[PDB]
């Protein structure tokens, strides 16, 4: 999932 | 406390016919991340329990969203890319099975009793706050968001709409039929990514992966 | 009117493991047609469809009622029949993941918030008053069937348990789980009846036959 | 559907 992740960290 | 003034503003912020759909979706995928951002308490949670309540709403999310959106036209829904799928065009391309499904139980129903954009957003908190969801290092605190959303919701039903003491769970009661239009909607999806005719885009892709 | 007396007693007057299951299933829809003709202004609905509520719910009211009969119980389900299907048997037949949903998204919520067998039967009422099947002669009718079962249950649920502002809608946010687990559980149905390996009985056969 | 119309009309 490291779309989702990258998204929700910034 | 969870109002349904930043719920509104949340959706106000982010507000072959098979590929053109496909990519709408992926668009839209990359919209509900900011959505769900907005919506209160949710950027509180732990990092992978976001992860899992995103990936498991999703696409009812979306649905609800288009659904609600396509309530201006009658035969048809309107994609976020401006572009609009009749029912004609579905049933020509094979899929106007669940289109007809999206019509007449979501968007013919939504158009029906007028449901308001805050009646909307605090539908999709609902959905968000999933405390079914597996994997959920806690999900009373799911449970707890999500019973703060529902309370704020029949508050504003039965103080917006007092003539209609029966509004509040009329709206619970199309989560039903949104959750059984989603599952139909994922065998779509599945089955287009293993035949492998239409593209599908990264994070559309990476929705569909397994967990 | 639509009491909630006698959706109580309508509930009151009816009440390898996979075989054991599909068996038991069968013998229940024998059950639940006497179930139905109890609920108020179900039988004063054309015959026709009356076969259309039954046979479009028929797998969301069967597993309503036994999963809050497994309340007893902990790590298993309690068939009709008197037997007891553990976690570690549907299991050990393949069938766990649904097995464990149904146990986790239904019966433990049942056990969690104490749900009465008037909630219940509500319950099973609305998803019998389900607007949405397709081929209702008016369907507008029972959709005013519906609207006056979660009538009456927001009024009893107020007045038995006025400590509990939000359990009207806590009751109503298990039918999504209901309408979920009930697809899954058809699949099941329909790849044992394809394989043709597990004996299904004359009743349970009629429906899954294609409308 | 013959045996679910005939325990409706009974
Ligand atoms: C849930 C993701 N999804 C979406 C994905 C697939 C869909 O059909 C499945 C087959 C026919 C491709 C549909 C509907 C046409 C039922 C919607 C979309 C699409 C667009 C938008 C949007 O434009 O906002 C939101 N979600
Ligand atoms: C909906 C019909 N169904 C029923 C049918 C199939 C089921 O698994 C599907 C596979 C594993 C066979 C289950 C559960 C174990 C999930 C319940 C039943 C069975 C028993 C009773 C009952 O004993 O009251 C009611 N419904």
């Amino acid at each position: 999932h490291k779309i989702l992740h990258r998204l929700l960290q910034d | 406390d969870m109002p349904v003034e930043r719920i509104l503003e949340a959706e106000l912020a982010v507000e072959d016919p098979v590929t053109n759909i496909c990519q709408a979706a992926d668009k839209q995928l990359f919209t509900l991340v900011e959505w769900a951002k907005r919506i209160p308490h949710f950027s509180e949670l732990p990092l992978d329990d976001q992860v899992i309540l995103l990936r498991a709403g999703w696409n009812e999310l979306l649905i609800a969203s288009f659904s609600h959106r396509s309530i201006a036209v009658k035969d048809g829904i309107l994609l976020a890319t401006g572009l609009h799928v009749h029912r004609n065009s579905a049933h020509s391309a094979g899929v106007g099975a669940i289109f007809d499904r999206v019509l007449t139980e979501l968007v013919s129903k939504m158009r029906d009793m007028q449901m308001d954009k805050t009646e909307l957003g605090c539908l999709r908190a609902i959905v968000l706050f999933n405390p079914d969801s597996k994997g959920l290092s806690n999900p009373a605190e799911v449970e707890a968001l999500r019973e703060k959303v529902y309370a704020s919701l029949e508050a504003y039903c039965k103080h917006k709409y007092p003539e209609q003491p029966g509004r509040f769970a009329k709206l619970l009661l199309r989560l039903p039929a949104l959750r059984s239009i989603g599952l139909k909607c994922l065998e779509h999806l599945f089955f287009f990514k293993l035949i492998g005719d239409t593209p599908i885009d990264t994070f559309l892709m990476e929705m569909l992966e397994a967990p």
